[PDB]
């Protein structure tokens, strides 16, 4: 029909077909997934390898709002940054205003009167990626994704992407390891096999494995890095159980 | 290519060139030139040739095309598909036809626009007849035709009736006289007085034709 | 439709872009309920329950905007968080110019009046939810403001949000009118839940459990959001009376 | 008016276009090598012909015909000025110049148009301004 | 297709909407003019067609700018007293700057350049009147004419019709008038104007509006029955 | 069946490789970047265009060089009317 | 179907490819940069006799030293004529000294290559794209002769003879064969008037012709009435013997 | 796909990817090519000069930017030179304020940002130059790749413009070849133009042609022209 | 001709009046028909009513 | 249909009339039905009001508002179409009038500025001009009593009696030959009582009917005793409860 033409139109549906669009269009990208623990939550996200000319820890996706919060995202990469950058201004002026950290489901508001204001607009553009966001606040652990149509909750688990259906599977599998879930390094080295098991459909080029988590047992509350034994422990875990 | 309006310049000159060259007069109807038949497109012209192609006593001439002349892109809205494969033959019959200029082609349309660039191939026709506005001389060339046999009164002269005119071409000039005559039907006299003209030319050219000069730039 | 492109009345004196923003409210297939005690409101919102993957608890169709102030949202969740966050800056902007606790009548009207610069503006999109404003007056007590998406708002008795709303107005209508009063005795406000339930499982047809439900309630100064295991309460103190 | 079918074959009873096309297929394409024997056609638009024959393997190069160029045109006014009357001290380079792009027959109607001119001034051989006057009288006159 | 905006060339390198502007000016009143050594002569053709129509308080054709330089149009009557206007704030600008009278050089560029700005903003209108800028220079007895066009540029000429019919009468320019020598008297230069004025105007008085424009700023006016004079003169052959 | 993907037209191409005669260097891999939008019998063409390349480099057989040059356009669509800076 | 910032999957452009139709339409303007000197001259294009040889003039002076040349729509023109005009008094203004050739060039062409009314990171002058062309010559005290092109599409070129207009692709075919390093200021002259008279209609006289020099000793001057008629009488010359 | 959407950047394709980005594309191939690399201690871009005829000079496509890092222009001319003032414009406020150079990285994002917001935009003229930033920070030498659409990605080196398949290929093969070269910035230069070379069907392989500008530890980004180019050709 | 567009005062017509100008005359003729007189010693008016 | 520059509100219609304004009558014709009664001593308003659900609060709705004590309204439309125009409509009226001449607006003043709103509305590009129509009703001491018809479009004209709504052309007739201007205000109740009726008998009684009259001030509605000068309130609206009482003595 001639509804797509441009924003700030209602379809016959109830969605605008660029929103519709917009949905398929994160389905076209990486996988990137999430798992919310007690403690706090694990980030993880694969990056698609071009060529061998990519440098390692570079193109890493992984952002950090303030130090008790991560980001990351699944979409568009230039799309992508522009929310991030701009996200990180609206968690600091709660900062420059209330002189406290700000906590996630308020975080989730900032952004989230941001995107949906965006997609009334006709003169903006609505996003069309979604950002996976979490950590530990005053209050506790909380994980909350953007949709690129703007309806967010809260998240027991993140699953976007092509191979977000694969990965449904294995993060409803928690429940059977454990009815209160996996400890934190034990999340990473379970949402590390994920990734292997979602790249059957991108199996036509490589990836980098790129996991981040944050909780307040041992960085006590900072979003850093996974390195050193856990990161090699969690490639060498997926390989043993594929075999 | 002829243009203009029918009985003016779409007649008239079509008429005055056949009699000068002292060569038959041969009508042939636009519209009856395509039949909406697979075949009879390409026959119908070629017979056209043949007929003025032996010992080249006359001249063709075409006249009121509103039919070939416009094929559109389909055989609805006013094309037809014959007239894409009547208009591209008869080029081959245009290049095939060789003589001194004893026959001649004259058609006559409306817009050339819709014409098939192929039909038309500048070099074979190089006269393009536009419509001009009559001047202050044609007009009496027209008056002294029928003023000859119609007797005019001494406050009649050539430079009353062509003071002032909205340069009616030939014919309608004709119809002012025919007006200004049967004003003089109605006093019961043969004699054209002053004092019809005065009424005839308000009639011609307002009640006979509608014109009024709409103003105000248009 | 030549004249279809763009938001006026049409030739036909219909406008196309309410057919669809009706349409759009429900998309979602919520059934909600608003009664009204006689010195309490209670409201009753359907909490579907999605995969694993979500938080059941997070998800809540009826918003906080203040005190004894609440607000229950049928339709698109993008334009409900939207208009949540707007709600509330009329009511606190409003108890500071007037210096005076913002009334869900205005607080329907001021919703009411910003549709109109929605629809007045052609690059923004109106509301395509449904607005149901719920509070407590000291003067006129209870009340109900619903504001449609074309801008509409009148009091309610008892009113619905949904496809069912005919079989609810039904059964809501004969209680009311052997009593001849709008609001439901046993004016203890815990009392009062058991009938709101009662009454909506016989009008939708279809019981529900604690967590395919969210029970509202706002008292005199005072408003809160019955939990999983208070929903559950509820259930139990209906068999107890 | 042939293609791979018509109305009286394709969507006729009658078997003539509908035969046609058997012989450009079984024949040039199965029996007879590519080499010797070729096949090339002239249409004014590709879609006017059936699609079955538009199909590779048949039918794969399509030649546009586009306009000669300042060089081009003037090669072409230089050989009809060797058949018709001119003066010896003319320009053909200037001739093309100002007309634009123009098909085959626009280029000879400058060259028959510039005796027209001729006979009004009453001159044997046509000058350079009756070149002028003719490519004047392709631009005004058309304005395509 | 392209003639729904200013900011496309067109393929043809020329907007269309510029040229459907000259025909408003071809369908308008008529200006014709020729300047001589000493002194410029502007004529104009005003239409008296309509009935009960007062001319004392009708405006003429010729309108004041500078008292050494003047300004006739040809076009619709609309928009031209805004392009009057808008020169005589800027008349009086220069004056308020400069403090030297009128530029004819100056005015032009910013004639012009009133419908060149108007004709790079997008969403307006610009003007589609020509208008004829002739004067002195300050302490200068040679005339300058010059003219504004739809298309944003201005051309220098000593001699232009315009209007309706401009280029009937501009063959009655390029014969009897010479730039190499041209009418010294001022009476050559009025008595000529006319006759190029005859043929659009066709044989009428009140509807010949002629403004002579003299050095050391001087403006006269011709009435109707000295306007009529030259037309006596010029038709005298013709009844002779 | 749509339009074949990046990859599906690798291997279509590559059947057309075996078929004629060729330096035996091509990888059909490296190829399949440059078509975008052809269907099975499409590349049947491109094959017929891309073996017209040696005649313009000069060679007796078609190498792999000689693809790359043809599986781009190098037939009609816009040419060089408009290239860099015009 | 055209829509401006929506191309096909082709791409060329659109107001660019309509403004190359818009200049090669104007008048012709040629000029060669030479050791000695660098002559420029244009088509005033006179349809009548009417019409003034002297007052109207398509060649602008930007510097004593840096001339230009104008060739296309004068309408659009005018705006990068005051922006010129301003950026050579900038110059002397701010850095009290005579801006090179090739550092006016890109000043100019600062403003042609930008548009629209929006603004972020830059001012915003021109409401919609113009399309004209302009040749900038001049002498400067580091890479000395200069000519350049202001093309409003892409970056500006370093021409040594460059020729555009009507009489573009004309002019441009015997350039690439008759220009020499060693061509001097007479040479250069009458190289010019020899290309320009083939490119134009009409006769060669100083009604129609109007040519200017760029030297370092006498800056930027127009030649005469009488002067040109000299020039072209020694052109005849030339053209008899050989 | 002629039409039926897309009317703006705004709207978005059936696919999910914006077509306007591959006809800015086209815009890049049809414009010049650079071919660049980098390594530890060094970076280097090899930009291949264009002109029109033998009567136009070659246009530099390496614009100078800070003194530590330097770009190539391949693309439209118009979106490079606004985003050259904008770019050098936060290398001095980053030069005033944090009084440090411009990062690369950060460098990359400004700019993606930059073109974001007039994408997203209604109408506007989004960006269709290519860019390939190279520099030298406390992080070390990085380089980055920019493309209409905005992404941004690390590599060690590669190729936009015309034929730039080519290069591709080298730099896979020859990827541990210059990356264990440091301090030796004649290895590099040499291999960038062997790089190139394979990338180019040799249309003209004059000195005159190819501008070479490499930065490093101790040499800065400089642009080399003339006889400082013609020691490796 | 056949394409007109009257959206915009700017856009010029291919006749070269706005034919918003052409149809404000038939609005005109549509409303009472109203009479001017001037005099010499003062001014006469008379007109009817829509309504 | 034909054109849409007949809609487009920054463009002239070709057909002499503007398309959006003759559709949006339609928009009002749809709606429901209100009339007014003019008369010497006073002049009567009433209308039909929306009955919604069964369990919708009759009281909630009011279709006649108070702009100032010796003017009424009545409008018959859209809800906020009418509540966006008269809230800024009373600033209007504060802003011109009352900080200036420090009174309230009168009849001819104020209905003046009422139609400005609406002649931007109908102006200005992308702002859709009003749903609704306002029957103004008001008393002043130069003109006196004053019943003006306010159409979407900006015009407005005086009116003895009219109606709009799907019943404007039924009961224009009716209204037209039942009433005349020489009689009063009580026989000008009854009528509009009869006349509004023939819309709905479902419900005639004052849940779904309001009903408001002017005239001379009312001492109890003033709020204040003491002042002889200033007079009470001359608008008066009736009660739902006191609606029934006229009902009855019909």
């Amino acid at each position: 029909t001639g509804y797509d033409l441009s924003n700030s139109v209602f379809s016959p549906d109830g969605r605008n077909f660029q929103v519709e669009y917009a949905v398929k269009a994160v389905e076209n990208g990486t996988t990137s997934i999430g798992i919310k623990c007690n403690d706090g939550v694990v980030f993880a996200v694969e990056k698609l390898i071009t060529s061998k000319l990519l440098v390692p820890q570079k193109n890493v996706k992984i952002q950090v709002v303030d130090r008790h919060i991560g980001c990351v995202y699944s979409g568009l990469i230039p799309d992508g940054r522009h929310l991030v950058n701009r996200g990180r201004e609206e968690a600091a002026s709660f900062k420059k205003l209330y002189k406290t950290p700000i906590p996630i489901p308020a975080f989730a508001d900032r952004l989230g009167q941001y995107v949906q204001a965006h997609t009334l607009y006709n003169s903006v553009r609505p996003f069309g990626v979604s950002t996976i966001f979490g950590g530990v606040d005053k209050n506790g652990a909380h994980l909350y994704m953007l949709e690129p149509s703007g309806s967010y909750w809260g998240y027991k688990g993140a699953a976007t992407g092509k191979g977000r259906q694969s990965a449904k599977a294995e993060l409803e599998k928690l429940v059977d390891h454990h009815p209160e879930g996996l400890s934190a390094r034990e999340a990473v080295k379970q949402a590390a096999k994920i990734i292997y098991l979602a790249h059957e459909d991108n199996k036509e080029k490589d990836f980098e494995l790129e996991i981040s988590w944050c909780s307040l047992s041992e960085t006590n509350g900072l979003h850093k890095f996974v390195k050193g034994d856990l990161l090699q422990e969690a490639i060498d875990f997926a390989q043993k159980e594929i075999n | 290519i002829l243009y203009g309006a029918p009985g003016t310049g779409k007649t008239l000159l079509a008429k005055a060139v056949a009699n000068q060259t002292s060569a038959t007069f041969l009508r042939i109807v636009g519209s009856e030139l395509i039949q909406k038949y697979l075949g009879d497109g390409p026959r119908l012209c070629r017979q056209i040739f043949k007929v003025a192609g032996e010992n080249a006593p006359s001249i063709v001439f075409i006249d009121e095309i509103d039919a070939i002349g416009t094929k559109r892109y389909d055989s609805n809205s006013g094309g037809e598909r014959e007239i894409q494969r009547t208009m591209l033959e008869l080029l081959n019959q245009l290049d095939g036809f060789d003589d001194r200029g004893d026959v001649k082609v004259i058609m006559a349309t409306n817009k050339i626009e819709t014409l098939d660039p192929a039909l038309i191939r500048p070099g074979r026709i190089d006269r393009k007849i536009l419509f001009e506005n009559p001047d202050l001389s044609t007009k009496k060339k027209i008056l002294g035709i029928h003023t000859s046999k119609m007797n005019l009164s001494e406050d009649v002269n050539l430079e009353t009736l062509v003071t002032t005119k909205d340069d009616l071409s030939g014919a309608d000039i004709q119809a002012m006289c025919t007006e200004a005559g049967l004003l003089a039907l109605r006093e019961r006299r043969m004699q054209v007085t002053a004092e019809d003209f005065k009424q005839a030319k308000e009639r011609v050219m307002k009640n006979k034709v509608e014109e009024n000069l709409e103003g105000l730039y248009l | 439709g030549y004249d279809r492109h763009i938001t006026i009345f049409s030739p036909e004196g219909r406008l196309y872009q309410v057919e669809y923003a009706f349409k759009a409210t429900n998309q979602t297939n919520i059934n909600s309920l608003a009664v009204r005690g006689k010195d309490c409101t209670v409201v009753i919102s359907q909490k579907k329950v999605p995969d694993k993957l979500l938080d059941p608890t997070t998800v809540s169709y009826i918003f906080c905007i203040s005190r004894t102030i609440g607000m229950v949202v049928n339709g698109p969740i993008p334009d409900a968080r939207n208009a949540a966050l707007r709600a509330k800056a009329e009511a606190a902007e409003f108890r500071y110019k007037y210096g005076y606790d913002m009334p869900c009548d205005v607080l329907a009207k001021r919703m009411a009046n910003l549709s109109q610069i929605y629809t007045q503006r052609a690059y923004m999109r109106p509301l395509g939810v449904i607005l149901t404003f719920v509070s407590v007056d000291e003067e006129l007590g209870p009340s109900i403001y619903k504001t449609d998406p074309a801008g509409y708002y009148v009091g309610y008795k008892a009113t619905a949000t949904g496809p069912k709303q005919q079989e609810i107005t039904t059964n809501l209508e004969n209680h009311f009118k052997k009593s001849k009063i709008d609001h439901i005795n046993e004016e203890s406000w815990e009392k009062v839940v058991e009938f709101a339930i009662t009454h909506m499982i016989d009008a939708l047809g279809t019981e529900f459990s604690k967590n395919d439900l969210e029970v509202g309630v706002a008292t005199k100064d005072k408003f809160f959001t019955l939990s999983a295991e208070n929903i559950e309460e509820r259930l139990v103190a209906i068999a107890e009376q | 008016a042939v293609g791979g079918a018509r109305f009286d074959d394709g969507a006729g009873g009658d078997n003539e276009v509908q035969r046609t096309m058997l012989e450009l297929i079984t024949q040039l394409d199965g029996f007879d090598p590519r080499g010797n024997i070729k096949v090339m056609f002239a249409t004014n638009r590709p879609n006017t012909l059936d699609p079955a024959l538009l199909r590779p393997g048949r039918i794969d190069r399509k030649v546009e015909f586009s306009l000669p160029d300042l060089e081009g045109r003037a090669n072409i006014f230089r050989i009809h000025s060797k058949s018709m009357s001119v003066e010896r001290g003319i320009r053909w380079e200037l001739i093309s110049r100002l007309c634009p792009n123009s098909t085959g027959a626009e280029l000879r109607s400058v060259c028959t148009e510039a005796g027209m001119f001729a006979i009004r001034a009453r001159r044997k051989v046509a000058t350079e301004k009756d070149f002028l006057k003719a490519v004047d009288k392709v631009i005004s006159g058309y304005k395509k | 297709g392209y003639d729904r905006a200013l900011s496309i060339f067109s393929p043809d390198g020329h907007i269309f909407q510029v040229e459907y502007a000259l025909e408003a000016v071809k369908r308008g009143t008529c200006a014709v003019g020729v300047k001589g050594k000493n002194c410029v002569v502007l004529g104009c053709e005003r239409r008296s067609t309509l009935k009960l129509q007062d001319t004392r308080i009708t405006p003429s054709k010729v309108s004041k700018i500078d008292s050494h330089v003047v300004l006739s149009f040809s076009g619709l009557n609309a928009d031209s007293r805004i392009l009057i206007e808008k020169a005589r704030v800027e008349a009086q600008s220069h004056r308020l700057t400069l403090e030297d009278p009128v530029t004819v050089e100056y005015l032009t560029r910013y004639v012009a350049g009133v419908q060149q700005r108007y004709t790079q903003s997008g969403g307006v209108r610009p003007f589609g009147v020509s208008t004829l800028i002739a004067g002195f220079d300050p302490r200068d007895d040679e005339p300058k004419l010059y003219q504004t066009e739809p298309s944003g540029i201005y051309s220098s000429w000593s001699a232009q019709t315009i209007g309706r019919n401009s280029k009937t009468v501009r063959e009655f320019l390029e014969k009897n008038y010479d730039r190499k020598e041209p009418p010294a008297t001022v009476e050559e230069c009025v008595k000529l104007t006319v006759r190029s004025l005859l043929e659009v105007v066709q044989t009428g008085a009140k509807n010949i509006e002629i403004t002579v424009v003299k050095p050391d700023s001087d403006i006269v006016a011709l009435s109707s029955e000295e306007i009529n004079q030259y037309v006596t003169q010029i038709e005298q052959e013709k009844q002779e | 069946f749509p339009l074949p993907s990046e990859d599906s037209r690798a291997q279509i191409l590559q059947i057309h490789s075996r078929k004629m005669t060729t330096d035996d260097d091509i990888n059909w891999q490296e190829l399949a970047r440059s078509t975008d939008e052809f269907n099975g019998a499409q590349l049947k063409a491109v094959t017929v265009e891309a073996g017209m390349i040696a005649l313009r480099n000069g060679q007796s057989s078609v190498k792999h060089e000689d693809f790359v040059e043809g599986i781009s356009e190098v037939q009609a669509r816009k040419s060089k009317s408009v290239s860099f800076y015009a | 179907d055209r829509g401006v910032s929506t191309f096909s999957p082709e791409g060329r452009l659109f107001q660019v490819e309509y403004s190359l139709e818009a200049i090669k339409l104007g008048s012709t303007a040629i000029g060669i940069a030479t050791k000695e000197g660098v002559v420029l001259g244009v088509e005033k294009r006179a349809t009548s006799p009417l019409l003034e040889s002297d007052s109207i003039e398509k060649i602008v002076e930007i510097d004593r030293h840096i001339g230009c040349a104008m060739s296309g729509l004068t309408a659009d023109a005018r705006s990068m004529i005051e922006h010129a005009r301003t950026a050579a008094v900038t110059h002397n203004l701010y850095y009290d000294e005579d801006i090179n050739v090739e550092s006016l060039t890109q000043s100019v062409c600062d403003l042609a290559l930008r548009f629209g009314e929006g603004a972020s990171g830059e001012e915003r002058l021109m409401s919609r794209p113009f399309g004209v062309a302009l040749l900038i010559a001049g002498h400067d005290a580091d890479d000395g002769y200069q000519l350049f092109h202001a093309e409003p599409s892409g970056t500006f070129y370093r021409y040594n003879a460059k020729a555009i207009g009507s009489g573009s692709e004309g002019a441009q075919a015997e350039l690439l064969n008759e220009w020499h390093s060693s061509l001097t200021l007479k040479e250069a002259e009458l190289l010019v008037l020899k290309i320009l008279k083939q490119v134009m209609e009409e006769k060669l006289d100083e009604n129609n012709a109007q040519l200017s020099c760029i030297t370092k000793q006498d800056g930027f001057k127009i030649y005469d009435n009488e002067k040109t008629a000299e020039l072209i009488k020694e052109l005849k010359e030339k053209e008899a013997a050989e | 796909f002629r039409n039926n959407y897309d009317g703006d950047t705004v709207t978005f394709s059936p696919t999910g990817r914006l077509f306007q980005v591959e006809y800015a594309l086209e815009a890049i191939k049809q414009g010049s090519v650079t071919v660049g690399l980098r390594s530890n201690t060094h970076a280097v871009l090899v930009a291949l000069k264009r002109n029109a005829d033998e009567l136009s000079s070659y246009q530099k496509k390496i614009i100078k930017c800070d003194e530590h890092m330097g770009l190539s222009l391949a693309g439209l001319a118009p979106d490079a030179r606004v985003l050259s003032n904008y770019l050098r414009q936060q290398c001095n406020y980053s030069s005033l304020v944090f009084n440090r150079k411009l990062a690369v990285e950060r460098a990359g994002h400004l700019l993606c940002d930059k073109a974001q917001k007039n994408t997203q935009s209604y109408g506007g003229r989004p960006y269709g130059v290519g860019l390939l930033i190279i520099g030298y920070d406390k992080s070390g030498a990085h380089l980055l790749e920019f493309q209409p659409s905005g992404n941004v990605t690390e590599l060690y080196g590669t190729a936009i413009g015309a034929r730039s398949q080519g290069a591709k290929t080298y730099l896979e093969r020859t990827l541990d070849t210059f990356i264990k070269i440091d301090g030796n910035p004649d290895e590099l230069i040499k291999a960038g133009v062997e790089a190139i070379s394979q990338s180019l069907r040799d249309e003209s392989l004059t000195v005159d042609n190819l501008s070479i500008a490499i930065v490093g530890k101790d040499t800065p980004f400089t642009i080399y022209d003339g006889e400082a180019v013609a020691k490796y050709i | 001709g056949s394409r007109r567009y009257d959206s915009r005062t700017t856009i010029f017509s291919p006749e070269g009046r706005l034919y918003q100008v052409e149809y404000a005359l038939e609005s005109i003729s549509h409303a009472g028909t109203a009479i001017g007189i001037m005099a010499s010693d003062g001014i006469v008016l008379a007109a009817e009513r829509k309504v | 249909m034909t054109d849409r520059y007949s809609f487009s509100l920054t463009t002239f219609s070709p057909s002499g009339k503007l398309g959006q304004i003759d559709y949006a009558l339609t928009a009002v014709k749809q709606g429901v039905t209100s009339l007014g009664i003019k008369a010497t001593n006073g002049v009567v308003i009433a209308t039909e009001k929306k009955s919604s659900s069964p369990l919708a609060m009759s009281e909630t709705l009011s279709k006649v508002s108070l702009l100032t004590p010796d003017i009424g309204a009545v409008y018959s439309g859209m809800g906020p179409d009418y509540r966006v125009l008269v809230d800024k409509s009373r600033k209007v009226a504060h802003t011109s009038y009352k900080r200036i001449y420090g009174e309230y607006p009168p009849t001819k003043l104020l209905v003046s500025e009422v139609a400005k709103i609406m002649q931007e509305a109908t102006q200005s590009g992308g702002v859709r001009p009003f749903g609704v129509s306002l029957l103004i009703a008001g008393h002043d001491e130069f003109n006196g009593f004053s019943l003006y018809q306010v159409d979407p479009s900006g015009s407005y004209f005086p009116w003895k009696a009219t109606a709009i709504g799907k019943g404007s052309v039924a009961a224009k007739t009716f209204l037209e030959k039942r009433w005349n201007d020489e009689l009063e205000l009580e026989d000008a109740i009854h009528i509009a009582l009869l006349t509004l009726k023939e819309s709905v008998e479902g419900e005639f009684n004052g849940d779904t009917i309001e009903l408001a009259i002017i005239g001379d001030e009312n001492p109890d509605l003033l709020g204040y005793t003491g002042i002889p000068t200033d007079k009470g309130p001359r608008f008066r609206k009736l009660t739902s409860q006191e609606i029934n009482d006229r009902l009855e003595a019909l």
